[PDB]
């Protein structure tokens, strides 16, 4: 009933300020103990993260992107929106808005996504 | 991390999959397995440690040996045929670093 | 009436798992009537209670717990599990039958060095008789020479302190911990 739906522009050019955006479901950014997450899919070379944004907007980065990389998100409008800029052709990739908590009913800490949205190709040229 | 570029393995033996990093991430903090078939979405398949959601088989497990994430496969079969990816905070980096991927052959 | 739970969710300051602060609720009506309205955002974990029962029940009494815990480790605070946190610092009884809620905080327990004024004790002879509040700071031995206080090879302070810097894992994060524990209180 979790659902991450995500969506923004994906023919862009190269070099200006790339903004998307995903809407989540099934739950809250109200809650705490949550985070959600954001991937980079190079196609045929590895995953690697992006961002979190947690409840009290605590900020993180992946320490590759310091400055290209910054993340809001908006609960009363029930969206995560990502913000980025200064963008290369080896980021063309498909971009992954994904739910990151620590609950398991039975109280173990999770710290992963295991719910993710399907992604947007998102394309630089 | 570290992690092997890949794997092979018939369909049904024991199969060994590895990954390291260093004592600040993966030496202190729990460890994270992913499945992802090429072209479509990744999914959770143990978090924390030796512990699994709904929707995964019970015979893939893992341990923490210090610096070592093993996720272990027996009994292969046909649809696995996956990249297979180990995370973990890091407390210095202060994020998620992911492994290098492994794609086991069938 | 409003018997305070205001303060045991609002408190600036607890303290750690050796020194689990009580919270004797009694003579008094407790408003529930928010604290689930809140869409449980803190995670809430009820044994043999329903969370749908709070306001039609009564009890001989309610003690309120409180202690401050780092991420992993509210796998312990549940009847049935075991292991260090359990056997050397809160043990909990099987029958024990409340509701736990936990929450984190990475506001006002960690700075950019993390706060080093919450607790763990190590060590003790044995392992706890539940509900036994242990505030024993004694130089724990394990060996065949307990000396007085000479320290090295088991001779330690057994209350090491964590640390809680914000850029630890979620696993190793300061959660804010309250069991909810259970002739007057109804709703
Ligand atoms: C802790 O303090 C906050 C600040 O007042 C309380 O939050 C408000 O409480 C009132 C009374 O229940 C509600 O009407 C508001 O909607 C609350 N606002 C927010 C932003 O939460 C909070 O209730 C207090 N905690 C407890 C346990 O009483």
């Amino acid at each position: 009933q979790i659902t991450l739906k995500e969506s923004g522009p994906t023919l862009v050019k190269p070099k200006q300020t790339l903004t998307l955006t995903c809407t989540f479901s099934g739950f809250s950014l109200k809650k705490n103990g949550v985070g959600v997450g954001w991937i980079r899919q190079p196609p045929g070379k590895a995953l690697e993260w992006l961002a979190l944004i947690y409840w009290d907007d605590s900020k993180r980065y992946n320490p590759s992107l310091k400055t290209r990389l910054t993340i809001t998100g908006d609960t009363s409008k029930n969206q995560v929106v990502l913000t980025l800029t200064n963008v290369d052709p080896v980021d063309t990739a498909t971009y992954f808005c994904a739910h990151r908590p620590d609950l398991d009913s039975d109280l173990i800490v999770v710290d992963a996504f295991d719910m993710w949205g399907q992604g947007t190709m998102v394309t630089v040229s | 991390l570290t992690q092997p570029p890949s794997a092979s393995g018939t369909p049904g033996q024991r199969v060994t999959i590895s990954c390291s990093g260093s004592s600040s991430n993966i030496g202190r903090n729990t460890v994270n397995w992913y499945q992802h078939l090429p072209g479509t979405v990744p999914k959770l398949l143990i978090y924390h440690n030796n512990h699994r959601p709904s929707g995964v088989p019970g015979r893939f497990s893992g341990s923490k040996s210090g610096t070592s994430a093993s996720l272990a496969i027996s009994g292969l079969q046909s649809e696995d045929e996956a990249d297979y990816y180990c995370e973990t905070w890091d407390d210095s980096l202060s994020g998620v670093v992911f492994g290098a991927g492994t794609r086991l052959t069938v | 009436n409003l018997c305070p739970f205001d303060e045991v969710f609002n408190a600036t300051r607890f303290a750690s798992v050796y020194a689990w602060n009580r919270k004797r609720i009694s003579n008094c009506v407790a408003d529930y009537s928010v604290l689930y309205n809140l869409a449980p955002f803190f995670t809430f974990k009820c044994y043999g209670v329903s969370p749908t029962k709070l306001n039609d029940l009564c009890f001989t009494n309610v003690y309120a717990d409180s202690f401050v815990i780092r991420g992993d480790e509210v796998r312990q605070i549940a009847p049935g599990q075991t292991g260090n946190i359990a056997d050397y610092n809160y043990k909990l009884p099987d029958d024990f039958t409340g509701c736990v809620i936990a929450w984190n905080s990475n506001k006002l327990d960690s700075k950019v060095s993390g706060n080093y004024n919450y607790l763990y004790r190590l060590f003790r002879k044995s392992n706890l008789k539940p509900f036994e509040r242990d505030i024993s700071t004694e130089i724990y031995q394990a060996g065949n020479k307990p000396c007085n206080g000479v320290a090295g090879f088991n001779c330690y302070f057994p209350l090491r302190s964590y640390s809680f810097r914000p850029t630890y894992g979620v696993g190793h994060q300061p959660y804010r911990v309250v069991v909810l524990s259970f002739a007057t209180v109804c709703g």
